[PDB]
């Protein structure tokens, strides 16, 4: 079948897609039904961006003060109100565009796909993870902000993600779609770090599953192991613990090629302390973690 | 160190 | 520096199913055309070697079930192009975008919408390898899958799938119907020919690297094209030509470097490897960003 | 071995 970092189709989220601008301030919105989301941040100018007070700032604007356009038509602003970090901008209009939808917030490790958007038109779409330290290693340029990140079950579009900044590593931080931050940042230029950030252990199994179901072999081996065994080896690669419900998670996947996590542990073990000697796996030349047990079984044959 | 997208 | 792949909203409005007795696969809807493989006209046993003309005279419109999201388009024509079928329906797809067929080159890379029953269920980017396939990903009943390019606001199809070749790889025709490499519709037993490494791409992959402001790899020297070629070609790179370098030029000179300059960096990074190093967080050399793509990635070009 | 799609 291949092996590919695929996301999600976005036409559905292209057609909700928006400008919104305060001030001189432009960044992108999210419309469904009457409803324009964007980051708070909007609101600011450059002299506020170090120690703003978003509440204040928000009382001395009206409806009147922000201006939301979808392609070049201009929607009236009828009501605005903060949430957390995005404002939630009430227009006359409907978005008849609108997909069904679901606003989540997902967990460390899991996958979702990126539309990043420029003045409310779309660039482009990439699928990425979230790290287990709560950043996104993105694609991001002045003015991303706004653009969001979803997954797509049947024709219902699960939004978990809306952009809000980099953090000086050179990583991406944001909100989920209620406005809560993903990670203990705060929307302000202050002096902020990602905490340790480590490999996606589940990940980088279901991944070598991929592989395997994908008729390649090679890196398999004769030994098993403990989880308790495979996690002081792996910890000390700075891989993230497995657990229990980890090992569960591969069910499936363990069934459908008959390796055992613990061998596919053993497997990965030997493979982080002695490398890959010059092999490719699906193609790759070092661990992938960026597809789920879920992403593998959708994307290779059962 | 932090900037605001 | 992410692999992005072009917004696929425009494409995912021209997929429909397309149904020839018991076999279902994709179509590309635009205006009141269907294209889909003609290999849809095809049974179980009727894949080894079929007369495919021979075949197509035993249909009629009738045969043919054309459905958009639920929704059952009339056939009211059927023609063969190639390796591709022409059905004539009653409607005119309401979302056709302006648009246009080409004929992709090897090297260049588009974007494709993997489908299945009409339904797209992924994107992802891909490069038309030099030996004339590519490295996708597809499973059963993904055939019509399309792959494209968006220059401006127009959607330049140029990819259609049809088959999986025993290397794990795959082929294709372009919206003609016509295969990109020497491949045929039909499961016989037919092989890629050896592959090489985009030197093209990776030249600008290195040039994205050197905006992005990774630039350790760059070195004071220069070299002639010809003692490049002689170097790359251990690596198995695809020999570098004039024209290669012409194209680049315009990442050369947002860069100021010239492109020979760029190749005494690449022919250093060849036989010294990187020394655990990364370039744009990777650690090896990618080659399935073009020129292009690497212009509009930092560009923040948008559709 | 080729496989049609």
């Amino acid at each position: 079948s291949g092996f590919r970092k695929m996301a999600f189709p976005s036409g559905k989220v292209e057609g909700c897609m928006v400008q919104v601008t305060c001030g001189t301030t432009t960044l992108n919105g999210l419309w469904l039904d009457d409803t324009v989301y964007c980051p708070r941040h909007v609101i600011c100018t450059a002299e506020d961006m170090l120690n703003p007070n978003y509440e204040d700032l928000l009382i001395r604007k009206s409806n009147h003060s922000f201006l939301v356009q979808a392609g070049n038509v201009q929607l009236r602003v009828i009501g605005h109100s903060m949430q957390n970090c995005l404002l939630r901008l009430k227009v006359d209009t409907s978005n008849p565009k609108t997909p069904k939808y679901k606003f989540v917030r997902i967990q460390p490790g899991q996958t979702f796909s990126v539309l990043a958007c420029y003045n409310g038109s779309p660039s482009g779409v990439y699928q990425c993870a979230m790290r287990p330290n709560h950043t996104i290693k993105g694609s991001f340029l002045n003015g991303s902000c706004g653009s969001v990140g979803f997954n797509i079950d049947y024709d219902c579009v699960s939004f978990c993600y809306m952009h809000h900044m980099e953090l000086p590593t050179g990583v991406h931080a944001g909100t989920d779609l209620e406005g809560k931050f993903y990670g203990p940042f705060v929307d302000r230029q202050t002096a902020q770090a990602a905490g340790t950030d480590t490999t996606i252990t589940l990940n980088v199994l279901a991944w070598l599953y991929a592989a395997v179901i994908n008729g390649d072999r090679w890196f398999l081996n004769r030994f098993t192991t403990t989880l308790n065994d495979f996690n002081l080896v792996a910890m000390k690669y700075n891989y993230e613990p497995l657990t229990q419900d980890h090992v569960d998670i591969l069910g499936p996947l363990s069934a459908q090629t008959g390796i055992a996590v613990l061998d596919m542990c053993a497997a990965l073990k030997e493979l982080l302390q002695n490398g890959m000697n010059g092999r490719t796996i699906l193609g790759s030349t070092i661990l992938e973690d960026e597809f789920t047990p879920f992403d593998v079984v959708r994307q290779c044959s059962g | 160190x932090a900037v605001l997208x």
